[PDB]
RNA sequence: AUGUACAACGGGGUAUUGUAAGCAGUAGAGUAGCCUUGUUGUUACGAUCUGCUGAGAUUAAGCCUUUGUUGUCUGAUUUGU
RNA sequence: UACUGAUAACCGCAGCAGGUCUCCAAGGUGAACAGCCUCUAGUUGAUAGAAUAAUGUAGAUAAGGGAAGUCGGCAAAAUAG
RNA sequence: UCUAGUGCAGAUCUUGGUGGUAGUAGCAAAUAUUCAAAUGAGAACUUUGAAGACUGAAGUGGGGAAAGGUUCCACGUCAACA
RNA sequence: GUGGAGGCUCGUAGCGGUUCUGACGUGCAAAUCGAUCGUCGAAUUUGGGUAUAGGGGCGAAAGACUAAUCGAACCAUCUAGU
RNA sequence: GGCGAGAGACCGAUAGCGAACAAGUACAGUGAUGGAAAGAUGAAAAGAACUUUGAAAAGAGAGUGAAAAAGUACGUGAAAUU
């Protein structure tokens, strides 16, 4: 209904993954993160951005990061309405270092 | 759309490979309507076309 | 490996078509037709292959002469032409 | 192949004349009994054998 | 279904491995070059070594814990002596 | 006189892991058109998703012993330039 | 009254058709796919772009002989085949 | 020292086909797959053309091969053979 | 056998010529040779205008027709099986 937000987290693909097969575990950790989403902000829609994308294959298949800090939108839908007015957004947040980082909120500027 | 032909003309033209040839989306119709290869030249004049940055294979640690 | 991969060896034609028959069976290295007997004067026959004259003979063509045989002898083999009664 | 000769080029001219579907007049003419080609040839399933 | 609630994170603990990057050094086999010619003269190369450093990274996915941060907590179906 | 020339255009009943003559042939490692990696060129095709029980197939490791196993050291292991 | 190619449960009968098995076995070789956009009624597979990978010049490359025959290219197009 | 022979040898392609008596065994396949193996400059491998035809051929000989057919091919007929 | 005529205590579309139909056809095989299946709307296409749902195919109505219990998957329309 309400919370056209968006919000800054942090996953742990390290736990999310571990003991997963060397050529699943980069979309594995693209199904994780839409359910993530769907966890943190109850959408079903999730549309992930290929900047993402290619954060998660940047070391390949089996070399993905062991944490993410990720920028969430959830945004109000368009397009010939769907089941769910609202969809969320997912972005990656270029950080040095992702380590030591909390959850936070952000606002439209 | 499809636009495999307009790729593999493009290819031949430039004188590339079809995993050299880069056709931008944003101009999809464009290049849709674009059947012949004259019209494929025009395109790469105009820009909407590019050869490639060829990849790179570098001699540094061979020397 | 005397099935498979020799029909997979198996690429160069023995035999031909034929100018008499049109059927493939001339045979190139032998130059004749299995079928007709080309390039013998005769015509390949024989009356175990009944069914063989059968679909080569007489009437499963055109007989471009030999329908207008019967006609004329009915009529006689008459020369000349009508005189507009 | 490539390298072919005229027979067979006049045999290939006259199948391709061959390979296509019926004149859907003939299917309205009188009496007729014809609904579809049977004569048929399509270079996957079968050969010419020439 | 609004609480010694649950989760995701973070922090701490416990463990594993073995002393991160980067910077510096009158450490360094030796070798070139310099000129102010040396009275360690300095500049450049150079496996590696030493200090900052039992450091740093990983640590629950079926580890422990939480005075923290941010969220979530009324959809559907069926049932009667 | 196009086109394929083959894990889809040929033959194998078929869009079959089979078979079918040949030419050109980059860099590195290395003795080597060996194996590994890469550039040009080309593909990204083979029904998919979620779980990760037994049993399988393929691949690996295992203390101490070291052929006692078994028809038989089969298989694997060691050896290796 | 006459006359027969005259009566089927079978013949591993013939031809055609239909089932249970059974929505089952199974669709597993060839290292591997993912994100978004466009189209479209509809997209795991079509097209594009981005990324990650492979063949690794005795190659999944480029050209041919035999064979094949128009598969070549385009436009439309998805009832059947893939 | 030179030289660089060999129906030499190791070992690729290539030709083959030992063992696992492995996989598969209503298969990818009416003989394949994987590893392990033999040989690899010669009695080598091989395309095309050509000759040899059924009691006949060809056979570095297994009664092997002769169009998924061989201790005598395939087609039709004799033949509705007994 | 060929050409032309007439007849039947014959067969009546798994019968009768292999062939009542685009049958010595499609199709197979290197080839010789082999060798099918397949008839019927209705008197007449009058073969379903038009509306509506659907992306469409089709459906529901409407209507033609003596009859859609005749809708080119068409005479009737058995059984197995459903």
């Amino acid at each position: 209904l309400k919370d056209v937000v968006t919000r800054e987290y942090t996953i742990n693909l390290h736990k999310r993954l571990h003991g997963v097969s060397f050529k699943k575990r980069a979309p594995r950790a693209v199904k994780e993160i839409k359910k993530f989403a769907k966890l943190h902000m109850g959408t079903d829609d999730v549309r992930l951005a290929p900047e993402l994308n290619q954060a998660i294959w940047k070391r390949g298949v089996k070399g993905v990061e062991y944490r993410l800090r990720l920028r969430i939108s959830r945004k109000r839908n368009e397009e010939e309405d769907a089941k769910n007015p609202l969809f969320s957004y997912v972005e990656p947040v270029l950080v040095a270092s992702a380590k030591g980082l909390q959850t936070v909120v952000v606002e439209e500027d | 759309a499809n636009l495999r032909t307009q790729k593999r003309l493009a290819a031949s033209v430039v004188g590339v490979g079809k995993r050299k040839v880069w056709l931008d989306p944003n101009e999809t119709s464009e290049i849709a309507q674009a059947n012949s290869r004259n019209a494929i030249r025009k395109l790469v004049k105009n820009g909407t076309i590019v050869k490639k940055a060829v990849t790179v294979h570098s001699k540094s640690r061979t020397r | 490996g005397k099935g498979t991969p020799s029909f997979g060896k198996r690429h160069n034609k023995s035999h031909t078509l034929c100018n008499r028959c049109g059927r493939r069976s001339f045979h190139v290295q032998k130059k004749t037709c299995s079928s007709c007997g080309y390039p013998a004067a005769k015509t390949r026959s024989y009356n175990w292959g009944a069914k063989a004259k059968r679909r080569h003979t007489t009437g499963t063509g055109r007989m471009r002469y030999l329908k207008h045989v019967s006609r004329r002898f009915k009529n006689g083999f008459q020369t000349g032409s009508a005189s507009k009664a | 192949a490539a390298q072919k000769s005229f027979r067979i080029k006049q045999k290939m001219a006259k199948a391709k004349k061959q390979n296509r579907p019926l004149p859907q007049w003939i299917r309205l003419r009188t009496n007729n009994t014809i609904r579809y080609n049977a004569k048929r040839r399509n270079w996957r399933r079968t050969k010419m054998n020439i």
